RNA sequence: UUAAUUUAUUAAUGCAAACACCUGCAUUAAAAAUUUCGGUUGGGGCGACCUCGGAGCAGAACCCAACCUCCGAGCAGUACAUGCUAAGACUUCACCAGUCAAAGCGAACCUUUGAUCCA
RNA sequence: GCCUGUUUACCAAAAACAUCACCUCUAGCAUCACCAGUAUUAGAGGCACCGCCU
RNA sequence: CCGAGCCUGGUGAUAGCUGGUUGUCCAAGAUGAAUCUUAGUUCAACUUUAAAUUUGCCCACAGAACCCAAAUCCCCUU
């Protein structure tokens, strides 16, 4: 049943195809362990307010990082204005950094090229958002 | 009416709204220190903590050591030459507890923005001079300028009975009936403008802080945000309001005497341009004359509390950052030579 | 702001009578008139009753 | 058996009348299912011996499936009604 | 009974009130002696 | 209301009338004051015996009332101890 | 349709119930079903307003509109008799509601918002 | 607009609809359609013959 | 006579909307509040009838605010 409605979820509530869910099951079996509600969060999270597609999603391994990582590090960008979410014909004012370099790459890096920003400055939105995260519960 | 339209605008918040211009103006104003702004100003803001001269001070000092906050006051005014406002230490996110009445039956500390402390602490309060606001009736510089002296004389002016009403509510809660029944405490809810015929020459320090964009709480609340689509000519005629208001301000201050212009906005426009515009119309359609002081040495002394745009060439801009959650803050301090 | 409060009679009867009180003030005790000792007793805050 | 009550009131009907029913009437709540209530047990007196259950005369709670699959079909059990329970007690004590 | 309850518990929160009132305030009395020693200080 | 009811022809009585309203047989209507047990509070001592009150209708209010209840509420009622047994005649009323 | 209300019905699951099939109860969907489209103002827009109060129009008892000209409020401070009762009155043009109050009793020696039902 | 075709019987025959071609998604299977079929199959959607560069 | 057929029935659907509402004669009879409310309604005011008993209108003098005109209100007489 865990299983089946995993992939239930992925199919139905995600819209992600055959080849797309056999996918991300091959690369990254840790999506099972995750429960539903949190993996459907993290999902819409890259869709809507990230403005991923399904093809982006899967070729990235989104759904492999944790929610919290990706909030910190995308919400730190959206802030900064160095990310936007793409308008209703999808389209933006300066073209988003690649989830590769948003996600896959390290703290180092992501402050570095990405954002341009301080470590010190990201420990404390980290903690910010984390306050954040605890008062919205 | 027409009812049915080709194309109608996309229906933006207040909120985005105001990300939008501040994006389309700050960007450029700031270059690369914009996305630090930005994200500084969206994050959560940094309250310092103001204790109550009028209560048990050395007490309350006490308790926020121990909760390790810092009188990032005290060690500033040895190096610039009563107030005390303790913050934490730069990245430090830690909240201050909320204020609750104290002993004398007055509120310990007022939770406010240490941004919104510097403006007091650069009019140069002297013992035994008398203090004006034409403005600022928010309470905090308000509170600021009435806990810092037995022995001196303050009117607060504000065109607002709501907010006139808001001054009086902290009055009782902070200050003491001795203090707050005798002279020393004078609010009226008069319109500045006209403050100049009203009084004129009469203040030897004077604190205007014209009603500003506001932005944080601008980007933070979508009630009455200046950047509704509706209430663009008021945001266009802002500008003009704060140019009369520092006009009368200077007006109302004695020859010699010093005035300092405060703002909660980033905008170049409301923060030196303004200055300008009433140095030129002060000393053209009533040829007196005012010379801009240097706080250079001011920015320097609160250099570790606070992160300040240098590019800024009059006046002195407290830029939020996320180390310190304290902008915006922009004053500039004026003698009258005149 | 301020809150509603009922103030209970500490003379054993069953008489409560409500009060204002600012949220962030002490629990409240207070004389007060108790119309069926017919005398005047302490009273102690014992619940808040709403928020206004 | 699906128990279920009004929720409007039938007002009373009479002696020999019939109660009129209305739309309303026909509305109802479900008090309770029988089939979830806790199982109850049957009695039984055995005829031959049965494994963990008995021998022979001996009343017996068994569980209602046990009952009514296998002891009763079978023949090795019969209902304890009076007759039996009392036939039984001729039998012991004719031994 | 229950009007004699209450009856005997009334009589001894009364025994007990003039003292409850008496401390009380002298509670209130010497926490404003203590607010007038701290404004000494 | 029901001027002629389906099942009897008769005509009916608006019984959030007779959750509100006391009828004294001569004619006048007693109520309570709107609002009397809302937010007291915030009302001052006055404003709260204006609203204790037991008040009488106009009469514009007491025809609407009558129309509205039946002949059966406005029976004389012989309760054992009634409040308002006093207040049920008029005396000394001129015109 | 991201309007409101439902999931009866199907499809999934889960829990009981009978030892694949079926019944009951939940949850989520799909499919649908029922119902609504407040008012005043605004021709070249991207809304404003809706309750209460103060000033002028409306000069002198009362009363008087507006897309009319201006301003203000959705409470606070205080105390905790800021209690209870009660003649007689006022009243926002009705009602609802809202005001004032002698005498008396009892302690002492105050200055705006909203009904009913329902909980 | 690829084409021949279809359509508002009774105001529109068209650039609209369909169309071969191509792409995407769904389905591993039998006794009432699909189908007496089985992935070169079937169902649905999009697009538009075709051909050349990015 | 299809943005959802036709017939029968529910059905005398509902309509704050339009139209119509038939003998003679006399008499009295005219310009606020709330409301999903301004095409309606309820209360008031006005109006009609009947009844009770006793003042009603007009109305001079006296009287009705400081701040900063025409008149009005009130009522002895008549
Ligand atoms: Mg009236
Ligand atoms: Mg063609
Ligand atoms: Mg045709
Ligand atoms: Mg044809
Ligand atoms: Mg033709
Ligand atoms: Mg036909
Ligand atoms: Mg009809
Ligand atoms: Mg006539
Ligand atoms: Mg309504
Ligand atoms: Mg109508």
């Amino acid at each position: 049943q865990d299983i089946n409605d995993t992939v239930r979820l992925l199919k139905e509530k995600c819209l992600f195809t055959v080849q797309q869910v056999t996918k991300i099951l091959h690369s990254c079996p840790s999506v099972l362990r995750e429960d539903l509600g949190q993996l459907e969060y993290k999902f819409q999270y890259a869709y809507f307010r990230m403005g991923i597609k399904h093809p982006d999603i899967v070729k990235s391994e989104y759904l492999q990082y944790s929610l919290t990582k990706i909030k910190q590090r995308h919400i730190y960008l959206e802030r900064l204005g160095r990310y936007q979410t793409p308008d209703k014909k999808g389209q933006t004012q300066i073209p988003n950094p690649l989830l590769k370099d948003i996600l896959r790459v390290s703290e180092a890096e992501f402050l570095a090229r990405t954002a341009c920003t301080s470590v010190e400055e990201f420990q404390v939105f980290k903690k910010l958002l984390a306050r954040e995260e605890e008062e919205s519960e | 009416y027409k009812k049915k339209w080709a194309a109608t605008e996309p229906k933006f918040p207040a909120v985005r709204l105001a990300l939008q211009n501040f994006d389309m103006t700050y960007s450029v104003q700031f270059g690369d220190l914009w996305p630090s702004i930005r994200v500084s100003l969206l994050s959560e803001q940094k309250y310092g903590a103001l204790v109550n001269n009028f209560a048990a001070w050395d007490h309350v000092s006490a308790k926020l050591e121990q909760l390790s906050a810092k009188d990032f006051v005290n060690e500033a005014i040895s190096h610039w030459e009563n107030l005390r406002c303790f913050t934490f230490d730069r990245g430090d996110i830690s909240r201050f507890p909320p204020a609750r009445p104290g002993s004398l039956g007055v509120m310990e500390y007022y939770l406010m923005d240490a941004a919104s402390l510097l403006p007091v602490l650069a009019l140069g309060l002297q013992p035994g001079d008398i203090v004006l606001d034409l403005c600022a009736a928010p309470g905090g510089k308000t509170l600021a300028l009435l806990q810092t002296g037995c022995c001196r004389n303050l009117a607060a002016n504000d065109l607002s009975p709501s907010r006139i009403a808001r001054l009086q509510k902290i009055l009782h809660s902070y200050v003491p009936e001795e203090i707050r029944d005798g002279n020393q405490v004078r609010v009226t809810s008069w319109d500045g403008r006209k403050w100049g015929e009203l009084e004129g020459d009469t203040y030897d320090r004077v604190l205007v802080d014209v009603p500003c964009t506001t932005d944080r709480h601008s980007l933070h609340e979508e009630e009455n945000n200046i950047f509704k689509r509706s209430r663009k000519k008021e945001r266009q005629i802002l500008p003009v309001l704060q140019v009369q208001l520092l006009a009368a301000g200077l007006l109302a201050t004695k020859p010699g005497g010093h005035v300092v212009y405060s703002t909660c906005s980033l905008s170049h426009l409301q923060n030196e341009y303004v200055v300008q515009g009433a140095i030129e119309l002060l000393a053209n359609q009533y040829s007196i004359q005012v010379q801009v002081e240097d706080l250079t040495h001011f920015r320097r002394v609160f250099m570790d509390t606070f992160c300040f745009f240098s590019s800024c060439q009059v006046g002195e801009l407290v830029i939020p950052n996320l180390m310190a959650n304290f902008g915006p803050m922009y004053f500039c301090k004026m003698r009258r030579l005149t | 702001k301020n809150i509603l409060v009922r103030m209970v009679s500490e003379a054993g009867t069953g008489f409560c009578f409500n009060t204002k009180r600012n949220r962030l003030r002490e629990k409240l005790t207070l004389l007060h008139y108790d119309p069926v000792v017919k005398q005047r007793v302490l009273f102690v805050e014992k619940k808040k009753i709403r928020s206004l | 058996t699906v128990i279920v009550e009004r929720w409007w009131k039938v007002p009373l009907a009479g002696e020999g009348r019939k109660p009129r029913l209305h739309r309303r009437h026909r509305v109802y709540k479900l008090v309770e299912d029988t089939k979830h209530r806790p199982k109850e047990n049957l009695e039984l007196i055995l005829t031959q011996s049965v494994e963990n259950v008995g021998v022979r005369g001996d009343l017996v709670s068994v569980k209602k499936s046990l009952g009514r699959n296998r002891l009763l079909p079978q023949g090795l059990a019969v209902y304890a009604s009076p007759e039996n329970k009392k036939l039984f007690e001729e039998e012991k004590l004719l031994r | 009974q229950k009007r004699r309850e209450r009856e005997q518990h009334i009589a001894e929160c009364m025994a007990k009130m003039p003292q409850m009132i008496v401390n009380w305030q002298q509670q209130q009395r010497e926490n404003w002696e203590k607010a007038q020693a701290d404004k000494e200080r | 209301l029901t001027y002629f009811s389906a099942r009897k022809g008769k005509r009916k009585t608006v019984k959030a009338v007779i959750d509100r309203f006391l009828r004294l047989h001569c004619g006048l209507w007693v109520r309570r004051k709107a609002g009397y047990k809302k937010k007291l509070w915030k009302k001052t001592p006055a404003r709260k015996k204006r609203l204790r009150e037991f008040v009488f209708c106009n009469k514009t209010q007491s025809k609407l009332l009558d129309k509205m209840t039946t002949s059966f509420w406005k029976r004389r009622n012989w309760y054992v101890d009634d409040p308002y047994q006093k207040y049920h005649d008029r005396t000394n009323l001129k015109v």
